[PDB]
């Protein structure tokens, strides 16, 4: 029962800078 | 079904019997074990089984059971329908499924870790493999053919190999005679290997074989297999030179100091 | 019913099936004991198919193959509770099979805490749940099956005593076929006809006296798996139907 | 009174119950010399249920179940996910039940390190967590049940002498069954009545003389577990109240 | 600054000499080492040494070398930064850094394996440590206090202990006199524990001590100097349970059968 560098995927994600701009576009009032 | 273009060069009058035996196994879907030693060309026999089966039109992936990662075993064998990134339009395929419709070749069965052993045992007996995530079982139809060189009865005796998956996967075995047992095809393999080497080095012509060379490579216990013999010829033909004289010297092992 | 995928004779499998017929109505757990490779799974299907329990969805899970952390998770892990990690955790095999038959195999090679929690589950039909204090009171039709002598490693404490001692009311024996001495020939016939149909061989030409002598003389460490492998291997090696089989192979690792 | 199960006419049982009455109030460590099957979590229940406070949780369930690294986590848990394998904070077992008492089974099996950690925790009350954070102090009584001689396995040095002397403040040994002479029929009767109620039998028909000879001849390695199983199995196999029982199911795993 | 006397009973003869010697050690900032038999109240003096120091306000933390998880040994000893290895969600303070301006209690140095000896060999002389998966080093000043049970010079010749570490922690040694040799405060310790026990059992008062009990006290070898004397006093007074008379019999061993 140890300290060891391990790895196992269960998630997914992706994003681009213009997508970041588009997602912050909805944080603000009209 | 179609006999693929492979080099089997069989004349030993025992390799012919093995070939007939495996040809009889060509149509059947039952699990097959290939028993041999180092080298011995078991991969050619396995490809022969897969490629002269009814499902030969199917794929022929071949996994190295020593090469699978420990932690990533589940995803490697099965896959995950979820993409690597958000809003992905596809997923990575596991070793299984990628084999459906064809045969799966396994190698270095003995060195397979216990995790691989126990994970593989469960999937074959029932199928219905499920990728990580979701609750949808997928039914698979895969032929298994495996080759090994160690002694799995001894592995079972030590317990480092589970006997249950062996028993499930040992419907019939095919025995491969060692080169020393063949002891008749050595001329033809020697010559074929030399001819291939002639083009590889771009040597102009094959010089020929001397009686002393024939005597020495014939009169050898041959712990090494066909590939060891192949390397032997490779060393001697190059050390000989430009074929102005017949080949005379054979170096059995390039380790003696001199 | 569903017995046609099996045949029991020699006054031993007969009494096993007779006992099964009597204990079939009881939904409460029974205990099945038998060697490796002798009828455990097909008897397991039988208990589910009898009239008491044909309605429910049945599952079978081998506890020998799985690890401790995986085994505790699959039976009941994060069915309703939310915790860091274990994303989209499913209720598990036990919850999915609730309302139907269950067959956990090889109880002897099970983790200690898994055994204790299985006892807690089977006792008064209460299933714990970390996320929800409410216990699942769903009716369960599960019976335990192991091969080794549970008293043997309860003597060394390698098994929880109470788990054995609670469900020790309905012991069932599955004798090895070395004792039957009257079933081998006709199951061999059935397997031979099955493969001749599989490989489109015209007709099974029967057996030989020497083959019968050898098959009755062997000790058969593997009961049914090894029997199938041997008979199919012999039929293959014969590969023809003109004359009865006389060469059989029990160890394919034998050279020549 | 919890139905005060397992009534003993034995003078040894009477005197040990008298002492447990005295150790009930004080928050001192009690070590119960009870062999396996003998008073297993039977007097620890009385000790927790007769103490000054009964509101403190009684989880117990400490055994030789886990290896040393798993038993460490079982005892103390994890420090808020400080290290691999920990997604959240697991208080463990000492923090699980505070203000009450805990119980240890097969503590002799416990590794040297956890023995010494029990030493460090029992005196001050502080519990240094596995993560290394500040130590948190809790007040809990401890009862320990073993089956073997501690003087010998400390003579070999396998027990910390400080731990043995400190934890073994006062020992309470138990009578084994074979010393119990006239209460074996009493246990048979009591268990038979409980069993006939639980299977809703109308009444109990009684014993016989051959059965009494059998219950005089045997050895019964377990003080409770060995005979309760035998008597309940015998009455269950009888399954009737018209005729006094005469068949005894000695071992559930006998052939045929 | 206060007295921090804590629990002090049975002070006479060489024990008073030891207390007088240790009284002036606290101002000094040199490592100290205590030699004594198992259960000779060594921790009591080690704790009081911290309180008698000028920087008595420093937090007090204790580790036992007999209980070191070999898997987590390095992380516990030094300290691990956040994200140094997988599963390390946050930065966690190490034990050495946990005490700054406060003393650290070391125990079972005679049981210290070569592995822990080497890992700890340098952090003492210079007070310098770098966390595992760490970018920059930290410096601290801590007074080490150690307790042991065996002959460290003997283990040095035996080869399982490093003389480098020994002289790293060999400025001065305090030899606690074993009570079975002092023999001058056994009555006082026993009677003190008797009053404590009889008070906590909510009894009216404690009767005297039987002369036969005193006779049989001195005869016993007493492997437990002041850790089994308290226990035997408690158990025997519990056995009696009344203020009726001085208890004639002491239950030296609980394992002895009632008859
Ligand atoms: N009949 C044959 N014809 C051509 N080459 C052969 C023949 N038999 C063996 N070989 C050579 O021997 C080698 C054996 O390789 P392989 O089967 O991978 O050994 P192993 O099974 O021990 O891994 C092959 O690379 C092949 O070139
Ligand atoms: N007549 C038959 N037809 C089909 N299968 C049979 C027949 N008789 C026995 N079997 C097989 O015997 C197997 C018993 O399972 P197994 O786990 O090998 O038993 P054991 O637990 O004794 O090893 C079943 O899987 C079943 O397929
Ligand atoms: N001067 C003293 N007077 C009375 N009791 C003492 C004295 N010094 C120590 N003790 C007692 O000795 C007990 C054990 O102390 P110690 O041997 O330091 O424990 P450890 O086993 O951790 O070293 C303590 O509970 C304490 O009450
Ligand atoms: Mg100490």
């Amino acid at each position: 029962m140890k300290q060891g560098l391990q790895l196992r995927l269960s998630q997914q994600l992706a994003m681009t800078p213009q997508l970041q701009q588009a997602i912050r576009l909805l944080q603000l009032s009209t | 079904m179609a006999e693929y273009k492979d080099n089997l060069l069989g004349e030993a009058n025992s390799f012919l019997e093995v070939l007939e035996q495996v040809s009889h196994l060509a149509p059947l879907d039952k699990p097959v074990l290939i028993i041999g030693e180092r080298g011995t060309g078991k991969e050619l026999i396995a490809s022969r089984l897969h490629y002269l089966s009814s499902r030969w039109q199917g794929p022929f992936i071949s996994l190295n059971c020593a090469a699978l990662n420990e932690n990533l075993l589940d995803s490697e064998l099965f896959g995950h329908e979820a993409g690597a990134f958000t809003g992905a339009q596809k997923r990575h395929p596991g070793r299984f499924e990628r084999a459906d419709g064809g045969t799966l070749f396994l190698d270095e069965l003995a060195t397979a870790p216990m995790m691989v052993q126990e994970k593989l045992l469960r999937v074959i007996e029932y199928g219905e493999l499920e990728r990580v995530g979701g609750s949808q079982p997928l039914q698979v139809n895969v032929r298994l053919v495996c080759a090994t060189n160690a002694d799995l009865p001894a592995m079972v005796n030590e317990g480092t190999f589970r006997a249950d998956l062996l028993d499930r996967l040992a419907f019939d075995v095919v025995q491969l005679p060692p080169l020393r047992e063949r002891e008749s095809d050595i001329m033809l393999m020697a010559e074929y290997f030399a001819i291939q080497m002639c083009r590889e080095i771009k040597l102009p012509l094959f010089p020929g074989f001397t009686e002393r060379a024939r005597e020495t490579l014939l009169n050898y216990r041959w712990p090494g297999n066909i590939r060891e013999l192949k390397n032997v010829v490779e060393r001697s033909v190059y050390r000989h030179g430009t074929s102005d004289y017949p080949l005379d010297d054979i170096i059995i092992d390039p380790f003696k100091r001199r």
